[PDB]
Protein backbone atom coordinates (compact mmCIF):
# COMPACT_ATOMS: atom_id res chain seq x y z
CA UNK A 1 0.00 0.00 0.00
CA UNK A 2 2.61 3.08 -1.48
CA UNK A 3 -0.45 5.41 -1.93
CA UNK A 4 -2.30 5.56 1.00
CA UNK A 5 -2.89 7.23 4.30
CA UNK A 6 -4.31 6.14 7.12
CA UNK A 7 -8.32 6.45 5.93
CA UNK A 8 -7.74 5.50 1.95
CA UNK A 9 -5.58 3.67 0.02
CA UNK A 10 -5.46 3.94 -3.94
CA UNK A 11 -4.92 0.49 -5.28
CA UNK A 12 -5.14 0.75 -8.91
CA UNK A 13 -5.01 3.71 -11.23
CA UNK A 14 -4.79 3.59 -15.40
CA UNK A 15 -5.54 6.45 -18.24
CA UNK A 16 -6.41 3.83 -20.96
CA UNK A 17 -7.97 3.91 -25.11
CA UNK A 18 -9.83 0.94 -25.91
CA UNK A 19 -11.02 0.85 -29.52
CA UNK A 20 -14.02 -1.68 -30.48
CA UNK A 21 -12.90 -3.96 -33.53
CA UNK A 22 -15.58 -5.51 -34.09
CA UNK A 23 -18.66 -6.30 -31.50
CA UNK A 24 -16.75 -9.25 -30.16
CA UNK A 25 -13.23 -7.44 -30.19
CA UNK A 26 -11.70 -4.84 -28.25
CA UNK A 27 -7.55 -3.40 -27.71
CA UNK A 28 -7.05 -1.89 -24.67
CA UNK A 29 -3.65 0.44 -24.56
CA UNK A 30 -2.68 1.72 -20.66
CA UNK A 31 -1.04 5.44 -21.22
CA UNK A 32 -0.01 5.23 -17.30
CA UNK A 33 -0.89 2.37 -14.69
CA UNK A 34 -0.45 1.89 -11.00
CA UNK A 35 -1.55 -1.58 -9.34
CA UNK A 36 8.82 5.68 0.02
CA UNK A 37 11.40 8.74 -0.63
CA UNK A 38 10.64 12.04 0.15
CA UNK A 39 10.48 14.58 -1.94
CA UNK A 40 9.78 18.59 -0.20
CA UNK A 41 6.77 19.99 -1.05
CA UNK A 42 8.09 23.54 -1.71
CA UNK A 43 9.84 22.16 -4.78
CA UNK A 44 7.03 21.94 -6.78
CA UNK A 45 4.49 24.37 -5.74
CA UNK A 46 4.98 26.57 -8.39
CA UNK A 47 4.16 23.92 -10.67
CA UNK A 48 0.02 23.46 -9.05
CA UNK A 49 -2.51 25.93 -8.31
CA UNK A 50 -2.00 28.40 -5.45
CA UNK A 51 -4.28 30.50 -3.22
CA UNK A 52 -7.14 28.79 -0.65
CA UNK A 53 -7.91 25.34 -1.71
CA UNK A 54 -4.50 24.98 -3.49
CA UNK A 55 -1.59 22.86 -2.94
CA UNK A 56 0.26 24.63 -0.23
CA UNK A 57 -3.19 25.18 1.75
CA UNK A 58 -4.23 21.83 1.52
CA UNK A 59 -0.78 20.54 2.43
CA UNK A 60 -0.72 22.91 5.32
CA UNK A 61 -4.42 21.84 6.69
CA UNK A 62 -2.79 18.08 6.70
CA UNK A 63 -3.14 15.31 7.84
CA UNK A 64 0.68 15.43 6.47
CA UNK A 65 0.20 11.20 5.25
CA UNK A 66 -2.02 11.68 2.50
CA UNK A 67 0.33 13.65 0.41
CA UNK A 68 2.12 12.05 -2.55
CA UNK A 69 3.62 13.05 -5.94
CA UNK A 70 3.58 10.39 -8.19
CA UNK A 71 6.34 10.62 -11.67
CA UNK A 72 5.07 8.70 -14.57
CA UNK A 73 6.59 7.69 -17.62
CA UNK A 74 3.22 7.68 -20.11
CA UNK A 75 2.65 5.20 -23.33
CA UNK A 76 1.78 7.49 -26.20
CA UNK A 77 2.83 4.58 -28.61
CA UNK A 78 -0.67 3.38 -29.65
CA UNK A 79 -3.33 4.29 -32.65
CA UNK A 80 -15.65 6.51 -34.10
CA UNK A 81 -14.97 3.26 -31.90
CA UNK A 82 -12.74 4.91 -29.23
CA UNK A 83 -12.45 5.18 -25.79
CA UNK A 84 -10.57 7.38 -23.32
CA UNK A 85 -11.09 6.02 -20.11
CA UNK A 86 -9.71 6.60 -16.45
CA UNK A 87 -10.12 3.81 -13.89
CA UNK A 88 -9.17 3.99 -10.23
CA UNK A 89 -10.00 1.51 -7.14
CA UNK A 90 -9.81 2.59 -2.85
CA UNK A 91 -10.01 0.89 0.14
CA UNK A 92 -11.06 2.47 3.73
CA UNK A 93 -12.11 1.07 6.90
CA UNK A 94 -14.56 3.40 6.46
CA UNK A 95 -17.67 3.52 5.10
CA UNK A 96 -17.92 7.09 3.82
CA UNK A 97 -19.10 9.34 0.68
CA UNK A 98 -15.95 10.38 -0.96
CA UNK A 99 -15.73 12.88 -3.57
CA UNK A 100 -12.52 12.85 -6.32
CA UNK A 101 -11.50 16.11 -7.93
CA UNK A 102 -8.96 15.88 -10.65
CA UNK A 103 -7.48 19.55 -11.91
CA UNK A 104 -5.28 19.63 -14.91
CA UNK A 105 -2.42 22.70 -14.88
CA UNK A 106 -0.04 24.35 -17.27
CA UNK A 107 2.20 26.71 -15.76
CA UNK A 108 0.45 25.78 -12.20
CA UNK A 109 -2.66 27.09 -13.51
CA UNK A 110 -5.95 25.15 -13.20
CA UNK A 111 -7.36 24.62 -16.92
CA UNK A 112 -10.25 22.08 -16.11
CA UNK A 113 -11.57 20.58 -13.01
CA UNK A 114 -13.21 17.29 -13.56
CA UNK A 115 -15.06 15.76 -9.95
CA UNK A 116 -16.50 12.58 -9.39
CA UNK A 117 -18.94 11.00 -6.28
CA UNK A 118 -18.13 7.38 -4.68
CA UNK A 119 -20.27 5.49 -2.37
CA UNK A 120 -18.73 2.25 -0.54
CA UNK A 121 -19.74 -0.61 -0.99
CA UNK A 122 -19.04 -3.62 1.85
CA UNK A 123 -15.90 -6.35 0.60
CA UNK A 124 -14.74 -8.67 2.99
CA UNK A 125 -13.87 -6.40 6.04
CA UNK A 126 -13.62 -3.61 4.40
CA UNK A 127 -15.41 -0.76 2.04
CA UNK A 128 -14.29 -0.60 -1.76
CA UNK A 129 -14.46 2.63 -3.90
CA UNK A 130 -14.62 2.44 -7.81
CA UNK A 131 -14.48 4.96 -10.34
CA UNK A 132 -15.29 2.60 -13.43
CA UNK A 133 -14.32 3.80 -16.77
CA UNK A 134 -14.32 7.70 -16.24
CA UNK A 135 -14.60 9.44 -19.34
CA UNK A 136 -11.49 11.54 -20.04
CA UNK A 137 -12.21 15.07 -20.78
CA UNK A 138 -12.10 16.69 -24.22
CA UNK A 139 -8.93 18.61 -23.05
CA UNK A 140 -6.78 15.56 -22.22
CA UNK A 141 -8.35 13.57 -25.39
CA UNK A 142 -6.87 16.53 -27.48
CA UNK A 143 -3.61 16.85 -25.54
CA UNK A 144 -2.57 13.55 -26.22
CA UNK A 145 -3.29 14.42 -29.93
CA UNK A 146 -1.48 17.14 -30.04
CA UNK A 147 1.45 15.52 -28.07
CA UNK A 148 2.00 12.41 -30.54
CA UNK A 149 2.10 15.17 -34.04
CA UNK A 150 5.13 16.57 -32.22
CA UNK A 151 8.13 15.63 -34.65
CA UNK A 152 10.67 14.76 -32.05
CA UNK A 153 10.20 12.94 -28.33
CA UNK A 154 12.36 15.66 -26.98
CA UNK A 155 9.41 17.82 -28.01
CA UNK A 156 6.72 15.66 -26.32
CA UNK A 157 9.21 15.97 -22.82
CA UNK A 158 9.47 19.73 -23.09
CA UNK A 159 5.63 20.16 -23.39
CA UNK A 160 5.37 18.34 -20.09
CA UNK A 161 7.65 19.66 -18.07
CA UNK A 162 4.91 22.45 -17.52
CA UNK A 163 1.95 19.66 -17.47
CA UNK A 164 0.81 18.34 -14.31
CA UNK A 165 -2.33 16.89 -12.39
CA UNK A 166 -3.35 16.91 -8.95
CA UNK A 167 -6.10 14.80 -7.21
CA UNK A 168 -7.88 15.57 -4.41
CA UNK A 169 -9.93 12.78 -2.63
CA UNK A 170 -12.07 14.03 0.02
CA UNK A 171 -14.75 12.86 2.56
CA UNK A 172 -17.70 14.85 1.28
CA UNK A 173 -19.48 15.48 4.53
CA UNK A 174 -15.96 16.67 6.74
CA UNK A 175 -13.81 17.68 4.02
CA UNK A 176 -10.98 15.76 5.08
CA UNK A 177 -8.65 15.06 2.76
CA UNK A 178 -7.88 11.43 2.49
CA UNK A 179 -5.34 11.39 -0.70
CA UNK A 180 -3.61 13.96 -2.21
CA UNK A 181 -1.85 12.70 -5.30
CA UNK A 182 0.11 15.40 -7.58
CA UNK A 183 1.11 13.73 -10.86
CA UNK A 184 4.54 14.44 -13.00
CA UNK A 185 4.47 13.34 -16.27
CA UNK A 186 7.28 12.41 -18.88
CA UNK A 187 7.50 9.95 -22.12
CA UNK A 188 8.10 6.05 -21.82
CA UNK A 189 11.38 5.55 -23.96
CA UNK A 190 11.40 1.98 -22.26
CA UNK A 191 10.61 -1.15 -24.00
CA UNK A 192 8.76 -2.21 -20.73
CA UNK A 193 5.95 0.52 -21.77
CA UNK A 194 4.43 2.94 -18.96
CA UNK A 195 6.39 2.95 -15.54
CA UNK A 196 5.93 5.16 -12.59
CA UNK A 197 7.71 6.35 -8.95
CA UNK A 198 5.70 7.36 -6.26
CA UNK A 199 7.49 9.83 -3.43
CA UNK A 200 6.02 11.14 -0.37
CA UNK A 201 5.18 15.09 0.12
CA UNK A 202 7.23 16.10 2.85
CA UNK A 203 7.46 19.82 3.90
CA UNK A 204 10.87 19.85 4.46
CA UNK B 1 -1.96 36.63 -23.44
CA UNK B 2 -3.46 33.46 -21.44
CA UNK B 3 -0.97 31.27 -19.25
CA UNK B 4 -3.62 28.54 -20.06
CA UNK B 5 -3.30 28.66 -23.90
CA UNK B 6 -2.64 24.90 -25.13
CA UNK B 7 -1.86 25.83 -28.72
CA UNK B 8 0.78 28.81 -27.10
CA UNK B 9 2.09 25.48 -25.02
CA UNK B 10 2.91 23.76 -27.82
CA UNK B 11 3.95 26.72 -30.14
CA UNK B 12 6.67 27.37 -27.81
CA UNK B 13 8.43 24.17 -28.60
CA UNK B 14 7.57 23.50 -31.87
CA UNK B 15 8.75 27.34 -32.76
CA UNK B 16 10.75 28.57 -30.15
CA UNK B 17 11.70 31.81 -32.01
CA UNK B 18 7.84 33.15 -31.57
CA UNK B 19 7.63 31.44 -27.84
CA UNK B 20 5.61 33.33 -25.70
CA UNK B 21 4.86 31.63 -22.34
CA UNK B 22 5.95 31.58 -18.67
CA UNK B 23 9.55 31.14 -18.10
CA UNK B 24 10.12 27.97 -15.50
CA UNK B 25 13.03 26.03 -13.93
CA UNK B 26 14.01 23.18 -16.06
CA UNK B 27 12.38 19.80 -13.39
CA UNK B 28 16.36 18.86 -13.89
CA UNK B 29 18.07 21.63 -12.00
CA UNK B 30 15.92 21.53 -9.27
CA UNK B 31 16.70 20.02 -5.70
CA UNK B 32 14.93 16.39 -6.77
CA UNK B 33 15.98 12.56 -5.47
CA UNK B 34 17.90 10.89 -8.39
CA UNK B 35 14.88 8.42 -9.18
CA UNK B 36 12.61 11.05 -10.41
CA UNK B 37 14.74 11.05 -13.72
CA UNK B 38 15.42 7.47 -13.55
CA UNK B 39 12.79 5.15 -14.54
CA UNK B 40 12.66 1.96 -12.51
C1 LIG C 1 -10.54 15.89 -17.61
O1 LIG C 1 -11.66 15.61 -17.26
C2 LIG C 1 -9.39 15.72 -16.64
C3 LIG C 1 -9.28 14.24 -16.23
C4 LIG C 1 -7.82 13.80 -16.23
C5 LIG C 1 -7.72 12.41 -15.60
C6 LIG C 1 -6.25 12.04 -15.40
C7 LIG C 1 -5.86 10.92 -16.37
C8 LIG C 1 -4.35 10.95 -16.62
C9 LIG C 1 -4.08 11.07 -18.12
C10 LIG C 1 -2.76 10.39 -18.45
C11 LIG C 1 -2.54 10.42 -19.97
C12 LIG C 1 -1.08 10.79 -20.27
C13 LIG C 1 -1.00 12.23 -20.80
C14 LIG C 1 0.46 12.58 -21.10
Amino acid sequence: RSVASSKLWMLEFSAFLEQQQDPDTYNKHLFVHIGLEAVDIRQIYDKFPEKKGGLKDLFERGPSNAFFLVKFWADLNTNGSSFYGVSSQYESPENMIITCSTKVCSFGKQVVEKVETEYARYENGHYSYRIHRSPLCEYMINFIHKLKHLPEKYMMNSVLENFTILQVVTNRDTQETLLCIAYVFEVSASEHGAQHHIFRLVKE
Amino acid sequence: DSETDLEALFNAVMNPKTANVPQTVPMRLRKLPDAFFKPP
